[PDB]
RNA sequence: CCCAUAGUAGGCCUAAAAGCAGCCACCAAUUAAGAAAGCGUUCAAGCUCAACACCAAAAAUCCCAAACAUAUA
């Protein structure tokens, strides 16, 4: 999904954390809101 | 190559020695000033919602002849007014007040039996005549008492205290 | 409270919590009682029951819980928290 | 569920905004106009007031009522004005302590107030809050308000040839 | 602490019962100290391998404690933490091994199955350096002239 | 929908219209006196006065005090 | 590849109203274009039929509205006058797209019968010889800018006389592309 | 809960004109004459602009540059649309594009006398304020749109209220006063301790530290 | 791999120098020097 | 985390401005809930917030010295 250099919680149920290395946020609501952190 | 450039323009070695010597060293305790010196707090002011508060309450209790407490049932809104609505048509006061502010009134307000009833969610009531057989057959209609360790005329009595006065 | 009324709590039928209100390890039990008098848990099972029982007799407060099923626990809620019940809860309408 | 809106004691046939949503609800238009007529043609007729109703999953709806709206009371007790620009700070509108006192007995008989304890001290705040945004007054022991009713006949002479201005330079 | 047990042909029962509560110990060195490193002169004198202290602030699945019960300070708090995953990816604590139904290795800030691999280091002046311990533990008392290189 | 119609100035000042809610309509008795009492007397017209008047105990003071920092705060969120 | 441009000291050559005067040329050439009939209903119509009732000529679109509902039946509603309708009528009926003129009390009905594939064949040939003549056009004027130009190669530099040229060239050939892209596109139309 | 006062206020009194004034790519009277690349009025601190006036909260400059009709437009139009003009006024301490620059013709070869007039820009120096801003508004809810405009910049800029510009100030002044390091710069150039006068300039003897070119460097003391 | 553009050490980019605490300590010893120097050219 | 009654759909021209088309005010009921902060609805509806309670990175022949955390300047 898309890498963004600075990450953004769009609605509340987006949550962000620390897998692999590297910063994800995930929001099941809405998966669009999935987001990477390059 | 001119002074001025959009990038960084590379300085001189002797002068990258000079920045690099010059910087700011904070001037820092041995300790750390956290750990060790634990500062005093100021003596906190108190307030005038707590001093009405405080008169309300003595208001309310050296007025009043019957208290009860129950415990903060929370269901719906509408249900609830209605509720409040059929228990000022019994006429008791009930009220809501913090328990933070509170237990001190009920420290030094010769209620000290009190004290660890209080905690959590609660719902004050209060009349001047006893409502006892009213309040308990609305609190026995209602699926579950939430009624709790209330005190009448200067007396603390419990659930079967209260049955026992009511008849 | 909210995960427990989107679980809805179908198969539960009958649901006790009695206790004294003199005794000192009892708000874990109220909050209980508090979280399952709120509205939401409530308005999923009308036909569901719940009993507050302040009976002053004894210094031990307890909670009991029957199934659709039939399954029957029981929880001494003296040593133990809100949160922590409610996952064993919820644990068991899992089950 | 539940759905709460003004309705009118005369007209309440076709149910423009009402009809649709009733459908969707799948309550009856002609069942529901029924019984708003069985209740509202026997006393009155011509008055917007505030109404509650609930749909069940069985379809069974019964229609509760309150009172009519204190706007529409305020503004049968002050002459038709419909608000007007710069409203809440002019004197629009005159309405003395005795109206205010024979429409707190008439709110007395609202559901919400039947409801609540409210007194009076608090209906009377309810009600001077509502007339600030209305645009009304409260003069006590008034006297002489056709001078009054003049100079609100050329303020609106004026309104209504500004809005003819306007129209016709749009 | 409290042990809590959920036990019966369709009843169940769950209890909660109070367990022996170990104390520290009667003399602290340095009163007037809010965290602990301070009351025992602990604040820059410890590391992974003396992992006496740890064992006390871990549950025995290997977790950490919460600050608000354990009394530590904000940054050793985060020491800590960081110093009891060195000490668990080395391998010191096999007891603490979590819950159920290869390589020797030590002094790992990372873990390792989330770092990539550098398939090139870059020259001298821009190398990919290899990290080792944590600027947490900078501060800790170095007997040597030398400091402590943190980056390979 | 609109009222049917609006009386006399001086009509209305003898009797309050609209207050009947049948049919016949009917005309409303009238008393300075009696009819008011010494709060309803004393309550005030003109608009809520000021915080730097309200005192520091009433209960409506606090009332504004918390109006004016919900105000501020749907401000704030507003802009963002 | 590259786009070269001079705002410098050309003094005997203009380029602007040599880019206003390609510009110009596309403008006719999309006229004549829109003018070309079409086979969905009613492009030029309601823009270019011409009433005669009025000394001053008026189209049809100033008399008449485009705010219709369905594609299937089209109407027109006549909106100064309800008198006007029989002047777009006749108007319609003497403009050369073979409709069907009804009258209904100010609006007028308008069925559209499909025109004689050699009407599609007609239409394209039409288009591509109003490109022909655009085209033409855009190399005269072209042609004559560069005789002017060249009209002072002497005291010029020669290098600033042969990039003006290369500037020249590369707007002709920018407007051309501009011209295939409209015949191309137009021509998929009527097609369609 | 513990509740605090909200601030009273009546000595704000809008203009008639809210909103920013257009800005024009170059003045009604164009200049026949092209100037130098002059750079001293991008190196180095301003002093026409440092302090405040009639207005709370503005943008500040950390370092130098330049800014064009395409900058001016930005501000302007975002701050149009992000503010209420009956509760916010705005106002340009920056003075409208005069300074010149030429651009040959592209494609060109070195030489053959100076270049002609492109367009025109206006310099800035750092501790140099852009934009002021006043009205019924706190610094929390403007940082938004002053700061992403300061970030759409070319040099560093940021949005800041008269009491954090005095923090920074103070701040600053105190690291000066307490900085452990007896070695500053300062004493260093002043008294030529090691001939590095060659590498530094003139200009370093007041641009001592926190100046690099253009640039500048607030943590340098 | 990882070359520098032209010349090593001139340039728009040239190779980034850094310094050492063993070139710090030299010159801030120079420094001291300088300043007792300073202070001897006093009264 | 928690929960959020309503006077009132405040009034103004529209098909409605029910809080969100826009303009005026923005008071007021409960100790507590903005004549409505963010979503959303043609309009409504409905959901949260405030309130009260509890407590930094990419290119081309094959990366590039190898290693190191501790024994006194
Ligand atoms: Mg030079
Ligand atoms: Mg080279
Ligand atoms: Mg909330
Ligand atoms: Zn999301
Ligand atoms: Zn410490």
């Amino acid at each position: 999904f898309k890498n963004k250099t600075v990450l953004k919680k769009r609605c509340k149920d987006c949550y962000l954390v620390k897998r692999r290395g590297r910063w994800y946020v995930y929001c099941k609501t809405h998966p669009r809101h999935k987001q990477r952190q390059m | 190559s001119k002074a001025v450039t959009r990038h960084r323009r590379v300085m001189h070695f002797q002068r990258q020695k000079l920045m690099a010597v010059t910087e700011y060293i904070p001037p820092k305790p041995a300790i750390h000033p956290s750990c060790l010196p634990s500062p005093p707090s100021p003596p906190q002011e108190e307030i005038g919602l707590i001093r009405l508060l405080r008169r309300e309450i003595a208001a309310v209790f050296q007025d009043n002849r019957m208290i009860a407490v129950c415990q903060n049932v929370a269901l719906s809104a509408e249900d609830k007014l209605l509720m409040r609505h059929q228990l000022r048509k019994h006429k008791i006061l009930m009220k809501v007040f913090p328990n933070q502010v509170l237990k001190p009134f009920l420290e030094d307000s010769k209620y000290q039996n009190l004290l660890p009833l209080f905690v959590g969610h609660n719902m004050l009531l209060v009349s001047e005549e006893p409502k006892v057989k009213e309040m308990v057959r609305i609190l026995r209609t209602v699926p579950f008492l939430p009624l709790l360790g209330g005190c009448i005329d200067d007396t603390i009595l419990s659930r079967q205290g209260f049955i026992n006065y009511s008849k | 409270a909210a995960a427990l009324a989107r679980l809805g709590l179908r198969p539960v039928k009958q649901v006790r919590v009695q206790f004294c209100p003199f005794e000192k390890n009892v708000e874990s039990t109220r909050t209980f009682l508090q979280t399952v008098s709120s509205e939401k848990v409530r308005s999923t099972n009308l036909n569901c029951s719940v009993i507050a029982d302040v009976r002053h007799d004894g210094s031990e407060p307890c909670v009991d819980v029957l199934f659709g099923d039939g399954h029957r626990l029981i929880m001494r809620g003296a040593h133990l928290t809100a949160l922590e019940m409610l996952t064993a809860f919820a644990s068991h309408i899992r089950a | 569920g539940v759905i709460r809106a003004i309705v009118r004691a005369g007209l309440a046939m076709p149910g423009p905004p009402l009809g649709p949503v009733l459908g969707q609800r799948g309550v009856s238009i002609n069942q529901f106009c029924k019984e708003f007529n069985e209740r509202t043609k026997d006393i009155k007729e011509g008055i917007p007031l505030p109404t509650k109703i609930l749909v069940k999953p069985d379809r069974t709806f019964e229609i509760k009522i309150g009172q009519p709206t204190v706007s529409y009371f305020l503004k049968a007790a002050a002459g038709i004005e419909k608000g007007a620009r710069q409203t809440g700070k002019e004197v629009a509108g005159l309405v003395t302590l005795k109206h205010v006192y024979e429409i707190a007995r008439i709110k007395a008989q609202d559901e919400a107030f039947a409801l609540q304890d409210v007194p009076l001290s608090s209906v009377v705040r309810s009600i001077i809050g509502s007339a600030r945004s209305l645009g009304i007054r409260v003069v006590k022991d008034l006297e002489e308000l056709a001078a009054f009713q003049k100079e609100r006949a050329i303020f609106l002479a004026a309104q209504k040839e500004a809005d003819l201005a306007a129209q016709e330079e749009a | 602490f409290r042990e809590v047990v959920e036990t019966e042909g369709k009843t169940t029962i769950i209890e909660g019962r109070i367990t022996a509560t170990p104390k520290e110990s009667p003399n602290p060195p340095n009163p007037s100290g809010q965290c602990p490193i301070c009351r025992w002169n602990l604040k820059h004198k410890y590391n992974y391998d003396d992992v006496l202290l740890l064992s006390q602030f871990i549950r025995p699945h290997g977790g950490m404690l919460p600050r608000k019960i354990t009394g530590l300070c904000q940054e050793e708090h985060r020491k800590i933490e960081e110093c009891v995953k060195m000490a668990h990816r080395a391998g010191l604590l096999p007891n603490h091994r979590p819950r159920l139904p290869q390589l020797n290795r030590y002094l790992t800030r990372w873990a390792p199955g989330s770092v990539k691999p550098i398939y090139k280091k870059g020259p001298r002046w821009n190398r990919v350096r290899m990290p080792v311990g944590s600027p947490l533990l900078r501060d800790n008392v170095c007997y040597s002239r030398t400091p402590w290189k943190l980056y390979h | 929908k609109d009222p049917d119609v609006c009386t006399d100035p001086v009509q209305l000042t003898t009797y309050a219209m609209g207050v009947n809610i049948y049919k016949e309509g009917q005309d409303v008795p009238l008393k300075p006196d009696a009819e008011y009492p010494e709060w309803l007397f004393e309550m005030n017209l003109g608009p809520p006065k000021t915080l730097e008047e309200l005192d520091p105990e009433s209960r409506e003071y606090w009332r504004r005090l918390r109006k004016q920092n919900i105000w501020r705060h749907n401000r704030l969120s507003k802009n963002k | 590849r590259v786009n070269i441009n001079a705002a410098l000291v050309e003094d005997i050559i203009n380029l602007e109203e040599v880019n206003e005067e390609m510009k110009s040329v596309i403008e006719a050439l999309k006229d004549n274009f829109n003018k070309t009939l079409n086979i969905r209903t009613s492009p030029g119509s309601l823009d270019k039929i011409a009433v005669v009732t009025a000394d001053g000529k008026l189209a049809l679109n100033q008399i008449s509205q485009i705010s219709m509902k369905s594609p299937q039946l089209i109407l027109v509603n006549m909106a100064s006058f309800p008198e006007c309708t029989a002047a777009a009528i006749k108007a319609i009926r003497e403009s050369g797209m073979n409709l069907n003129p009804e009258v209904e009390g100010t609006l007028i009905r308008v069925p559209i019968p499909q025109v004689t594939r050699e009407h599609r064949e007609m239409l394209v040939k039409l288009a591509k010889q109003n490109t022909n003549k655009a085209k033409d056009s855009l190399r005269k004027v072209r042609t004559n800018s560069m005789n002017k130009l060249k009209k002072s190669k002497d005291t010029v530099s020669e290098d600033t006389i042969r990039l003006i040229e290369k500037q020249i060239s590369q707007m002709a050939d920018d407007t051309v592309a501009e011209l295939d892209r409209h015949l191309a596109v137009k021509t998929k139309e009527l097609l369609g | 809960k513990t509740l605090l006062p909200v601030p009273s206020f009546e000595d704000v009194s809008i203009p008639e004109k809210p909103k920013l004034r257009f800005i024009e790519r170059a003045p009604l009277v164009p200049k026949v004459r092209r100037e130098p690349k002059n750079l001293s009025d991008i190196r180095g601190p301003s002093t026409e602009a440092t302090e405040f006036t009639e207005g709370n909260f503005a943008i500040l400059a950390l370092g130098g540059g330049y800014l064009h009709w395409g900058h001016f437009e930005m501000m302007r139009l975002t701050i149009n649309r992000s503010m209420d003009p009956k509760n916010m006024f705005a106002i340009w301490r920056v003075p409208a594009p005069f300074k010149p620059i030429t651009r040959k013709s592209v494609g060109h070869r070195m030489g053959g006398g100076k270049g002609a007039i492109d367009h025109y820009v206006t310099p800035v120096k750092a501790g140099r304020l852009v934009v002021e801003m006043g009205g019924r508004c706190e610094f929390e809810e403007v940082q938004g749109f002053l700061d992403q405009v300061a970030h759409k910049l070319p040099f560093a800029a940021k949005a800041v209220s008269r009491g954090t510009l005095e923090k920074m100030r103070k701040d600053q002044e105190e690291r000066e006063r307490n900085n452990q390091n007896p070695w500053t710069f300062e004493r260093i150039a002043t008294a030529n301790m090691l001939g590095i006068r060659k590498v530094l300039s003139p200009y370093d003897l007041t641009h001592k530290g926190k100046y690099w070119g253009k640039f500048y460097m607030p943590k340098r003391v | 791999r990882g070359r520098i553009p032209g010349r090593q050490w001139i340039g728009k980019h040239r190779r980034p120098r850094f310094v050492s605490l063993r070139a710090k300590q030299n010159m801030i010893r120079r420094l001291e020097i300088e300043a007792e120097n300073h202070y001897w050219l006093s009264m």
